[PDB]
């Protein structure tokens, strides 16, 4: 089986721009007129789309600012000017023998400024608490880079007891991230504590920001 | 005299540039017909260099009156040897 | 007019199989190919097969032959897959795609895929919590312990889209769980009600939650 | 990539020295094997540029099985191969 | 030992034919070909046909095509030649000459020719006169007044050729003569017997006259 | 149809030395691998023996004297050293297509040695007389070079009443000539004289070789 390896594993460039993607095959997927590696375009819930066929043949609809070159073993996808909507992943693939193998892919991201992240607590509803468990969620909306962490204090003493993360896709508006992380923990355990925090950490800031609340209002 | 072997490799390459066309080409009406003209003056279908392509090229009607493999003992580029050394 | 209409999400126990399906159309089917890629969620891309639909003669993958059947139906022009021995790894999306007239091996049109899932878990109804705060707000909706995916959320039922942030669902003990966010101005809340919809098709149960400080 | 024309003259000249080995050298072999393949596969008899040997071959029975040697002209028969009509 | 032996010597009137007979041993006839070639007297060699013993087929010269007519036999092992509407200029000797085991186009093995002389004129037979003489000694024969070529001059019917020295024939009114000089020595003359045989096949004559002292 | 123009037409040459004829085809004998050339020697008599086959390769039995090359259209024979018995007609013979044509031919004469002729006279038999003929006869042999002259005397004088002289081609083992002078007159004459002389003159001979016989012993 041929193996087919990208790189890089993640990209990001601005709305400008160039893009330059790389893939390298275990051997030579070229004859004398023709290769035989293609490129997909892979979005978030849609299934993936051929834009550069044997190598540097634009499928039908597809930008002229994308772009391919290569042979052998060697190829290169390339994306200028890069667009809102180029953000993807891309699998390079090729059809020159059996099994048919995909790139382990390479995702386009959309380089853009930086934004703290604007953070807001969220104590247990009446309607969870009710029914047994306790989960305090809290937001950190629209910031760039994707990097940020979060902590979690209840009464000054900080505890990951069940603390999920989950982060958006990059916004195609704004182009920034989003995430949430949401401590869970039981309804009896919640009643015990006066005071709920959530802490957030990003580049941007010297200090985290710290929306924070106390059970009994 | 003309050079033996690398007559057979240049008619071999010739026949791979054809099933190939035959194929990825925007209907290489040519390619096509060449392709079958092998195949039936040689008895013959696909190449074991061209696998995967040889599939579809059998699928699509261009091959001897069998169905894929088989295809590994139809190869050309055997019976391309077998022509220039005087067997068959 | 191409077009390549797969089967529903499914969920199914661990040793049974699934026959999944795709229905082309706008094309000649019984001469065209087509193949089955598979896709588990977070990972790339992987290759299962192909099958020539005049006849039903496919070619397998190798680590696929033994597992994935393939086959053809020209009176219904319906590709299908049929999976053995099913098991947790065998979760994914699976796609189905489309060769051009010649066999040329190209991927030309996919299907939207099928999510395939395989648990011995119980299909269980969510259960929803408004997530009122404690200028402009930000309001919450919290959708908890659900199973199978997927499950819909929309802000009055989509008459507000703008500055929503819904997440990705996470798993907490063989259950799905997942929120959203919703930011609008002050002026409008609680001026203006605003209500967060949530769907789970799997045990057919839909929900509006009023959100309220209260 | 090759092109056609180049490749189906290295052919036929391959063939022509082939059709004068079988004759002219004795104990030529192959030379035969590989004239009467040639013949047996294309459906042809010698050549219109070696039109006194072609009745010799012929007359040795290395041919398919006089008057229409002409309309059996085997550079025709690999033109025909190269160009797709056979 | 390969041999092609010739018919003998001929006359014919203008108009007529001749079949002209060539008979091969010592090599397979039966696959092999034939060839004819003319040679007038002090000129050129000329190709008229050649023939494929195994089933008759025969290519020609252009200029013979209507002419000539070849035509093998299997059983005897002889090719044949024919040739119609005689006229003065088809007098010439005429010969067979055989191709290799495959079909060389070259011609390997000979006969010794076949004189063809066309003519109205009536054969006349040669009166034939020893000569006796007035360290070695030599004696001649003389042949006179004979139509047409050729004769057939030996000395003790072959035992003697070394020393003889035929002369070729000289034309006369119609007739040609030509003499014979023999030298030997002497010691064997006149103690052994010496013969002159002369031969003249277009008037079935046959002399030996030997030649002695006075 | 092929013209094979051979030259010279005919050359003498000297035992031991080199002898070089051409032959010159109105269009191409050669193919990619083979010249479709063949050199004929034809003894008078005899039929032509096959020397050189394909421009240059030895018919087996054939001495390496003889040695053939060319191309195309010029083709060339050499006999190294030249000997008695290569006095003959030689032919030039293509078999690139029908008709098969030969080339017009040169005649090799081979240079010897002086030699002195052997005369000797011969009166007419018994057997002529009968018949009202009277026929001498003086053969001159084994002599060279070809030109002699011969002379008759009857009763002392000379006279030419009727001499038919006869030559001999190169004799294939000496390379000599040979002559015979038949004097023919009638029956009547031959018996009127009693005298009859036969005197050749050559080159050897700075004075005339003398035969003579007295009819009536």
């Amino acid at each position: 089986d041929i193996v087919l390896t990208q790189s890089p594993a993640s990209l990001s460039v601005s709305l400008g721009q160039r893009a330059t993607i790389s893939c390298r095959a275990s051997k030579s997927v070229s004859t004398s007129i023709y290769s035989y590696m293609h490129w997909y375009q892979q979005k978030p819930g849609q299934p993936p789309k051929l834009l550069i066929k044997y190598a540097s043949y634009l499928e039908s609809g597809v930008p002229a600012r994308f772009s391919g070159s290569g042979s052998g073993t060697d190829f290169t996808l390339n994306i200028h000017p890069v667009e809102e909507e180029d953000a993807a992943t891309y699998y390079c693939e090729h059809s020159r023998e059996f099994p048919f193998t995909f790139g382990t892919g390479t995702k386009l991201e959309i380089k853009r400024a930086d934004a703290a992240p604007t953070v807001s607590i969220f104590p247990p509803s009446s309607e969870q608490l009710t029914s047994g468990g306790a989960s305090v969620v809290c937001f950190l909306n629209n910031f760039y880079p994707k990097d940020i962490n979060v902590k979690w204090k209840i009464d000054g003493s900080e505890r990951q007891n069940g603390v999920l993360n989950s982060w958006t896709d990059q916004d195609s508006k704004d182009s920034t991230y989003s995430m949430s992380s949401t401590l869970t923990l039981t309804k009896d355990e919640y009643e015990r504590h006066n005071s709920y925090t959530c802490e957030a950490t990003h580049k941007t800031s010297t200090s985290p920001i710290v929306k924070s609340f106390n059970r009994n209002e | 005299f003309v050079n033996k072997d690398q007559i057979a490799k240049d008619v071999k390459q010739f026949y791979d540039q054809a099933l190939q066309q035959a194929v990825v080409d925007d209907d290489a009406n040519n390619a096509k017909a060449v392709v079958k003209t092998f195949h039936e003056t040689l008895d013959c279908c696909g190449s074991s260099t061209l696998t995967a392509l040889t599939t579809s090229v059998l699928k699509n009607n261009l091959c001897p009156s069998n169905i894929i493999s088989n295809l590994f003992k139809e190869d050309c580029h055997q019976k391309i040897d077998d022509l220039f050394s005087g067997k068959h | 007019q191409v077009q390549l209409q797969q089967s529903g999400p499914e969920l199914v126990k661990p040793g049974a199989s699934v026959k999944i399906s795709c229905k082309a159309s706008g094309y000649t089917f019984s001469s065209s190919w087509m193949n089955w890629v598979k896709q588990r969620p977070g990972k790339g891309l992987e290759w299962i097969g192909r099958i020539y639909s005049g006849d039903g003669d496919a070619i397998y993958n190798g680590k696929f032959k033994g597992k994935a059947t393939l086959t053809a139906d020209k009176s219904s022009s319906t590709a299908y897959m049929q999976l053995s021995s099913l098991t947790s790894e065998d979760s994914a999306v699976y796609f189905c795609a489309r060769e051009g007239k010649t066999g040329d091996l190209l991927l030309r049109s996919w299907g939207q895929g099928s999510a395939l899932t395989v648990s011995s878990a119980k299909t269980t109804a969510p259960s929803v919590y408004p997530l009122v705060p404690v200028s402009s707000v930000t309001l919450g909706c919290l959708v908890k312990g659900y199973f199978p995916e997927p499950v819909t959320l929309t802000w009055n039922s989509g008459s507000l889209s703008s500055g929503v942030h819904t997440f990705p669902a996470l798993l907490q003990s063989g259950l799905y769980t997942l929120s959203s966010s919703v930011t609008v101005t002050s002026n409008t809340w609680p001026s203006q009600t605003i209500t967060c919809n949530v769907a789970h098709p799997a045990s057919s149960t839909k929900v509006d939650k009023k959100i309220e400080p209260r």
